C-alpha cells in the first residue's frame, strides 16, 4: 500500500492531498505539530 | 547548494521500505506455492493463451 | 434454451441456512464421531477430493528446487539423417515407380511422428523459468550498479566541492 | 454416469467467464432478486486457493465472480455497461491476473 | 415515400423539441413554472400529432419492405445494423402491463354491451344536465 | 528477445513449407526448359541443405541441451538463495545511502540557517 | 508519510528564496513553519506565503487582518 | 435554411432485449 505513496512524485501527490483534505483546505495549511498529532492518533 | 539539491532529489527519486516489503511478499509467495502445479498449469494454458499462427 | 438452467441446489441455501451452517456442521461432526443427501444443508460442507485424484470431462481425463540427454541428441541427429535419406529414396520412387509411392510416404511420416514423440520427453517450462530468471536478474544487477555509480559520482562531486571551498578559505 | 457436484460447479464457474452468460443471467429479475444465487456466488469464492485453483480452465472468471462480488454492493443498474466495461478493462485485469499468478 | 417523408420531418421536429426540453432541464437552476408548462404542453401536443399522423399512414409504412444497401458493409457495421434491427420492448413496461392484466383479470360480450349502454346513458344524462342550466 | 524453442518451431515449419514448395514445383514443372529447371532445383537443394544446417546448429545450441535438469535444479535453487542475499545487501546499501543523504540534508539546513542569520545580522 | 520531508524541503526552499531577495527592514520579522513563511506587521496584517519550485516565484497563500 | 441540425443521440450502451431460445438442435 505504501509503495504507491512513496513512488509518486510530489507533482501528483499534491492533488491527492488536496482531494483527500477536501476543497478550501490548501496543501500547505497542514501544521507539523498537527501532523504528528494525527500520526499519534492513527498509530493507536 | 542548488546542484547538490537536485542530486539529493534524484537520489531520493530512486528507492526504501516499500521495496523491501515488495521483495518480502515475492519471497513468501514463491515459497508458499510449489513449482509442480505452476508448471502443470502453464503447460495446460500453453494451448489456450498462445494463439497458433495456423488458427484461421 | 441457449443458456442451461442454474444448478438446482443453488436455490436451497438462503441467508438463514448460511447463518445456521455452523451449528449444522457441529451437529454433523458430532454425529459422525457418495455422501447421501439427507438434509438440505449438506452441500455447504466442502466436497471431498476423490481418492483416485482424477477428473473426467468431455471424454478426457485429468489428474522441486525451482519453486543421458546426449543419447536423445544423437538419436535426433540420426533420425534427421535417416529422414533426409528416406525423403531422397521416396522422391526416387516418385521418379521411377510412383504408383506405389504412398507405400513409403506414411513411413516417412512415422519418423516425423517419432520426432514429435522425441519432443514430448524434452518438454521446456524449466527452460522458460531459467530465461526469465536471468533476464530479471541482469535487469536488477543493471539497476543496482547504476545506483552505486550515481551515488558514487554524487559523493565525488561533493568531495571536489569540499576541496574547492577549502582552497578558497 | 451422473457427474458429481465438483464437475457441475467447476463448469458453472468456468462458464461464468462468458459475457453473454452474465448478461443473460442478469437480464432475468428473479435471478438477482433471489438471495440464493448471490449466496451461492459468495460460496464459490473459496476456489481462489490451491489446489482448487489448479483445476480451473479459464482464470478470467476468477476475477469476474470477484467482480460479480462487487456487484452486490454496487446496486440491475450497470448491466448495460457490462460488455463495454469488460472490453475496456480486459487489459489491466489480465495484467493483474498475470501479476497474481505468473510472478 | 411521401408519407414516410412527412413522418420523418414531424418526428425530427419532435426530437428537436425533446432536445430543447432536455437542455433547459439540464440546467442546475430550475426556470419558472410557467415556461415548464408551456414546453410540456407544446411537446406533448406535438407527440399527439406524431401519434395521429403515424395512425393516418399505416398502409404506406406497412407496404414498405426493409432491405440493406448493397453498398452498406455489414461486416464492419453489423453492430449498428443490429442496434436498429432490434425492436423488443423495454422489460419494465412488459411486466408493467403483465401486472396490469393480472389486476384486471358470452358473459364478457354482455358486460361489453352493458358498458355500451352505461356509456350512452351517461352521455345523455350529462347532455341533459348541461341543457338544464343556461350557460350563455 | 526470441526464445530458441520458438525459433526451432519456426525453423521446422519453414523446412516443411520449403519441402512442400519444392515438391509442388517438381510436380507442376516436370516435363519448362531442362537447364532452367535444373538450375532452379539446384537452388532449391542448396536451400534444403542450408535449412538442414540451421536445424543442426539450433538443435545443439538449445543452455541445458546436454545438461541434466537436476543440476539446473540446484543451480536455480542457489540462484534464488544468492538473490535473497543480494536484495538484502541492497537493503543495507539503500538504508546507509539514505542515512548519508539526510546527514547531507542536516548540514544543508545548518548551512542555510547560518547564511540566513549571518546576512540578517547586519 | 512523505508529507513531513516535503514540507521540510518547502521550508528550506522558501528560506533560500527569501535569502535571494533583499527583504526590507520593516519586514525583518519573519517566521518559517510547515512549508509556509509568515510576515506579521503588527496592527497591519499577517501574510502567509509559499513557493512550489525554487525557480518559480512566490505566490499568495493566506492573509489575516490585525 | 436549416436553423440547427439534431445532436447525435446514439445509445450504443443500450443492451437490447433480443430473445434467444431456438439454439438447441
Amino acid at each position: 500500500p505504501h509503495e504507491i505513496y512513496g513512488s509518486m512524485p510530489l507533482e501528483q501527490l499534491i492533488p491527492i492531498i488536496l482531494r483527500q483534505r477536501g476543497p478550501g483546505f490548501k496543501f500547505v495549511d497542514l501544521n507539523e505539530k498537527e501532523l504528528q498529532n494525527e500520526i499519534k492518533q492513527l498509530g493507536s | 547548494l542548488e546542484i547538490l539539491n537536485e542530486c539529493h532529489d534524484e537520489l531520493k527519486a530512486l528507492p526504501l521500505e516499500q521495496v523491501e516489503f515488495e521483495k518480502n511478499t515475492i519471497l513468501q509467495q514463491r515459497s508458499k506455492i510449489n513449482s509442480t502445479e505452476l508448471l502443470d498449469y502453464a503447460t495446460k494454458l500453453s494451448k489456450f493463451t498462445k494463439i497458433p499462427p495456423t488458427f484461421d | 434454451s441457449l443458456y442451461p438452467p442454474p444448478p438446482p441446489y443453488v436455490k436451497f441455501f438462503t441467508q438463514s441456512n448460511l447463518e445456521k451452517l455452523p451449528k449444522y456442521k457441529e451437529k454433523k461432526a458430532a454425529s459422525a464421531k457418495e455422501e447421501e443427501i439427507t438434509c438440505a444443508l449438506d452441500y455447504l460442507i466442502p466436497p471431498p477430493m476423490p481418492k483416485n485424484q482424477q477428473y473426467r470431462a468431455f471424454g478426457s481425463i485429468w489428474q522441486e528446487n525451482e519453486s543421458n540427454y546426449q543419447y536423445k541428441i544423437q538419436e535426433l541427429r540420426k533420425l534427421l539423417k535417416s529422414l533426409l535419406l528416406n525423403y531422397l529414396e521416396l522422391i526416387g520412387v516418385l521418379s521411377i515407380n510412383p504408383d506405389m509411392y504412398e507405400r513409403k510416404v506414411e513411413n516417412i511420416r512415422t519418423i516425423l511422428v517419432n520426432i514429435h514423440h522425441l519432443l514430448n520427453e524434452y518438454r521446456q517450462s524449466r527452460e522458460s523459468l531459467i530465461m526469465l530468471l536471468e533476464e530479471q536478474l541482469e535487469y536488477k544487477r543493471g539497476e543496482i550498479r547504476e545506483i552505486e555509480q550515481v551515488c558514487k559520482q554524487v559523493h565525488d562531486k561533493l568531495t571536489s566541492i569540499q576541496d574547492t571551498l577549502r582552497t578558497g578559505s | 454416469p451422473l457427474p458429481t457436484r465438483f464437475e457441475v460447479e467447476l463448469e458453472f464457474i468456468q462458464s461464468l467467464a462468458n459475457i453473454q452468460y452474465v448478461t443473460y443471467l442478469l437480464t432475468q429479475q428473479q435471478i438477482w432478486k433471489s438471495p440464493n444465487f448471490k449466496n451461492y456466488l459468495k460460496y464459490l469464492e473459496y476456489w481462489c486457493n490451491p489446489p482448487y485453483s489448479q483445476c480451473i480452465v479459464y482464470p478470467n472468471c476468477l476475477f469476474i465472480l470477484k467482480l460479480l462480488n462487487g456487484f452486490m454492493e454496487s446496486a440491475l443498474e450497470g448491466l448495460d455497461e457490462l460488455p463495454k466495461i469488460i472490453q475496456l478493462q480486459g487489459p489491466q485485469w489480465m495484467n493483474e491476473m498475470v501479476e497474481r499468478w505468473a510472478n | 415515400g411521401q408519407a414516410l417523408d412527412a413522418v420523418r420531418m414531424r418526428l425530427a421536429q419532435l426530437t428537436h423539441s425533446l432536445r430543447r426540453i432536455r437542455d433547459e432541464m439540464s440546467k442546475a437552476e430550475l426556470p419558472q413554472w410557467y415556461t415548464l408548462q408551456s414546453q410540456l404542453n407544446v411537446t406533448l401536443s406535438q407527440l399527439v400529432s406524431v401519434t395521429s399522423t403515424l395512425q393516418h399512414f399505416q398502409e404506406t409504412l406497412d407496404s414498405t419492405v426493409v432491405y440493406p444497401l448493397p453498398k452498406f458493409p455489414t461486416t464492419s457495421h453489423e453492430s449498428l445494423v443490429t442496434t436498429l434491427l432490434r425492436k423488443k420492448n423495454i422489460p419494465e413496461v412488459d411486466e408493467w402491463m403483465k401486472y396490469v392484466r393480472e389486476t384486471s383479470g358470452e358473459e364478457i360480450e354482455k358486460l361489453l354491451q352493458q358498458d355500451r349502454e352505461i356509456t350512452n346513458w351517461a352521455r345523455t344524462t350529462f347532455r341533459n344536465e348541461y341543457g338544464k342550466h343556461d350557460f350563455k | 528477445m526470441t526464445d530458441r524453442l520458438t525459433q526451432l518451431q519456426i525453423c521446422l515449419d519453414q523446412m516443411t513449407e520449403q519441402f512442400c514448395a519444392t515438391l509442388n514445383y517438381i510436380d507442376k514443372n516436370h516435363g519448362v526448359p531442362p537447364e532452367e529447371f535444373s538450375n532452379t532445383i539446384d537452388e532449391l537443394s542448396t536451400d534444403i541443405i542450408l535449412k538442414t544446417r540451421q536445424i543442426n546448429k539450433l538443435i545443439d545450441s538449445l543452455p541445458g541441451v546436454d545438461v541434466s535438469a537436476e543440476e539446473q535444479l540446484r543451480k536455480i535453487d542457489m540462484l534464488q538463495k544468492k538473490l535473497v542475499e543480494v536484495e538484502d545487501e541492497k537493503i543495507e546499501a539503500i538504508k546507509k545511502k539514505e542515512k548519508l543523504l539526510r546527514h547531507v540534508d542536516s548540514l544543508i539546513e545548518d548551512f542555510v540557517d547560518g547564511i540566513a542569520n549571518s546576512k540578517k545580522s547586519t | 508519510g512523505l508529507i513531513l520531508q516535503r514540507l521540510k524541503d518547502l521550508n528550506l526552499t522558501v528560506s533560500i528564496k527569501i535569502a535571494l531577495m533583499n527583504i526590507p527592514k520593516p519586514l525583518n520579522s519573519y517566521h518559517i513553519k510547515n512549508g509556509r513563511i509568515y510576515f506579521t506587521v503588527p496592527n497591519e496584517f499577517e501574510i502567509q506565503l509559499s513557493t512550489v519550485n525554487r525557480q518559480s516565484p512566490l505566490f499568495f497563500v493566506d492573509l489575516k487582518l490585525l | 435554411p436549416s436553423y440547427s441540425p439534431t445532436s447525435p443521440s446514439y445509445s450504443p450502451t443500450s443492451p437490447s432485449y433480443s430473445p434467444t431460445s431456438p439454439s438447441y438442435s
